[PDB]
């Protein structure tokens, strides 16, 4: 049964970074490798094991998860780093064994006026434990003053809409992550 | 400060149409997939339906025995969630809950977000209920209360001395007779020589029907 | 589709000691499972996801375990909170129905204690309406098992009654149990004497009383 890497890298709509997509891969042979020779991907990069024998390897389960960044947050989705999209938006394990990939989406995800359907999280109370999802809107309260749900003085929006005109450099441009992470179970992928 | 808010619920003639709306506050219902389910009384948890999020184009999937009946849609405008049922029938009255649960999109961490649930119920006909006393058997305690019979659909709610009188209080679930209507009682054990100087009232109130029965238990 | 069997429906255990909970699967789900629990009148908690990983909040006394078919819920300790209904659910696909379990209640262990019973003749007003009804009440009593029988001029009544229990109280612990005869205002007053009798292991307790006193 072939895999459906293209309901993942080939989605019409595509999720924000606060609100990572996820799809789970399972029940297939799946073709890895043929995909480094298409020219769009900026990075390929993979940990633990290296990007040429993965057709020659199966794995208990798949985890792929798909987002959009900015220009010069790809060097974010790595493991042992810092900075806004790695401790508020998307933490990854030290101990990391998959895949990371990147590439340009210039013509759909920007705009002239600016494409602000892409959030980010910049407010956070704590860091980002490894692997979580935030979602939570919620007011973030700066001062000592409680917020009371009315964002204003000391009392601000956690999230930021990506700006996002094609017109500025490639540091701001759209750059679409697939990450798959690779962990008994039946034959699962291979 | 998450929350789920969902409202719609009500009296509906079988065969009818109902829709249902989860509203979401303090997050964006359109990022995380929204569940359905539903329990009937005193029965277990019964699985509805699923909304995917917006990147996954909004898909829905149903279970087998609401067959061609049911319709889950949503607002992002509004940040609500919808439940769309054709074709009502007895099955359907139960409480229906929204929640939001990342888990079970095979995520790794989430929250189980719940709503408070909206009783939906199905009639064919209104009746109100005859209330009757069961008078006090009296020795150091006695037993009285009072007999709640032939009314529908369901519920009932029953209080004593208008809440007064709570301790020793057994309000008994529903049972459904032959006629089709539902009967109840409900007493309470009070010492036997407040029985000619406490007075004892029973107070019960059928929603559908719109009435209220007041009814003095008396030797 | 897949169906989830819970196994058993209910049990009975005191404060304090280990409890299984086993759910059971058609088809081999491999590790799809999550575990619930339902106070009365209260939303489900998400309590186990994944058959192992715990909740961010719900104390540790709680461990799940299991792959494939068998699926286990685990408590260490019991405590008065966690004496309610637990479900099983499978996610299993992102295109195939999703299902529960059949749940498992879980209620407390006290002593054995005899039921206070009383029997209330129908009342005046309703038997002007044509039916009478007659109530037997059974009042804080443990085991919830118990076998109530009607008697009309001792003659063993069958058929013609409903019978109604109370969840187990939240302060001592106990059942109520209702029994409900009704008959028709002419047969009420052809007949003289009514009885309820409960029994209960080796005892067996019989309240009366006679028409028109
Ligand atoms: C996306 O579409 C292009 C054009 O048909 C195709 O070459 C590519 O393989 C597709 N992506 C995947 C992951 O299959």
């Amino acid at each position: 049964n072939l895999c459906p890497f293209g309901e993942v890298f080939n989605a019409t709509r595509f999720a924000s970074v606060y609100a990572w997509n996820r799809k789970r891969i399972s029940n297939c042979v799946a073709d890895y490798s043929v995909l480094y020779n298409s020219a769009s991907f900026s990075t390929f990069k993979c940990y633990g094991v290296s990007p040429t024998k993965l057709n020659d390897l199966c794995f208990t389960n798949v985890y792929a998860d798909s987002f959009v960044i900015r220009g010069d947050e790809v060097r974010q989705i790595a493991p042992g780093q810092t900075g806004k999209i790695a401790d508020y938006n998307y933490k990854l394990p030290d101990d990391f064994t998959g895949c990371v990939i990147a590439w340009n989406s210039n013509n759909l995800d920007s705009k002239v006026g600016g494409n602000y359907n892409y959030l980010y999280r910049l407010f956070r109370k704590s860091n980002l434990k490894p692997f979580e999802r935030d979602i939570s809107t919620e007011i973030y309260q700066a001062g000592s003053t409680p917020c009371n749900g009315v964002e204003g003085f000391n009392c601000y929006f956690p999230l930021q809409s990506y700006g996002f005109q094609p017109t500025n450099g490639v540091g701001y441009q759209p750059y679409r992550v697939v990450v798959l992470s690779f962990e008994h179970a039946p034959a699962t992928v291979c | 400060e998450v929350q789920l808010v969902e409202s719609g619920g009500g009296l509906v003639q079988p065969g009818g149409s109902l829709k249902l709306s989860c509203s979401a506050s303090g997050f964006t219902l359109s990022d995380s997939a929204m569940h359905w389910v539903r329990q009937a009384s005193g029965k277990g948890l019964e699985w509805v339906g699923r909304i995917s999020s917006n990147v996954n184009n909004d898909a829905t999937v149903y279970a087998a025995s609401l067959k061609g009946r049911f319709t889950i849609s949503r607002d992002e405008s509004k940040n609500m969630a919808y439940l769309q049922m054709n074709s009502l029938k007895n099955e359907d009255t139960a409480v229906y809950y929204c929640t939001v649960v990342p888990v079970l999109e095979y995520y790794q961490y989430g929250m189980d977000v719940w709503g408070q649930g909206t009783t939906v119920t199905i009639f064919n006909q209104i009746k109100g209920p005859s209330v009757f006393p069961l008078a006090p058997s009296s020795g150091g305690t006695a037993a009285l209360g009072c007999l709640v019979k032939d009314y529908f659909p369901e519920p009932v709610t029953v209080s004593w001395n208008s809440g007064a009188l709570t301790s020793g209080v057994h309000t008994f679930p529903a049972v459904l007779q032959s006629s089709g209507l539902y009967s109840l009682s409900s007493v309470v054990t009070v010492p036997s020589s407040s029985l000619g100087t406490q007075t004892y009232i029973c107070n019960v109130n059928h929603k559908p029907s719109n009435t209220k029965v007041d009814k003095k238990v008396e030797p | 589709d897949i169906q989830l069997t819970q196994s058993p429906s209910t049990l009975s255990a005191s404060v304090g000691d280990r409890v299984i909970i086993t759910c059971r699967a058609s088809q081999s789900i491999s590790t799809w499972l999550a575990w619930y629990q339902q106070r009365p009148g209260q939303a489900p908690k998400l309590l186990i996801y994944k058959a192992s990983i715990l909740q961010s909040g719900v104390p540790p006394r709680f461990s799940g375990s299991g792959s494939g078919t068998d699926f286990t819920l685990t408590i260490s300790r019991l405590q008065p909170d966690d004496f309610a209904t637990y479900y099983c659910q499978q996610y299993d696909s992102d295109s195939q129905p999703l299902t529960f379990g059949g749940g498992t209640k879980l209620e407390i262990k006290r002593t054995v204690a005899a039921p206070s019973v009383f029997i209330f003749p129908p009342s005046d007003e309703q038997l002007k309406s044509g039916t009478a009804s007659v109530v037997c009440l059974l009042n804080n009593f443990y085991p919830r098992e118990a076998k109530v029988q009607w008697k009309v001029d001792n003659a063993l009544q069958s058929g013609n009654s409903q019978e109604s229990v109370t969840e187990q109280d939240s302060k001592d612990s106990t059942y109520s149990l209702s029994s409900t005869l009704t008959l028709s205002k002419a047969d009420y007053e052809k007949h003289k004497v009514y009885a309820c009798e409960v029994t209960q292991g080796t005892t067996s307790v019989t309240k009366s009383f006679n028409r028109g006193e």
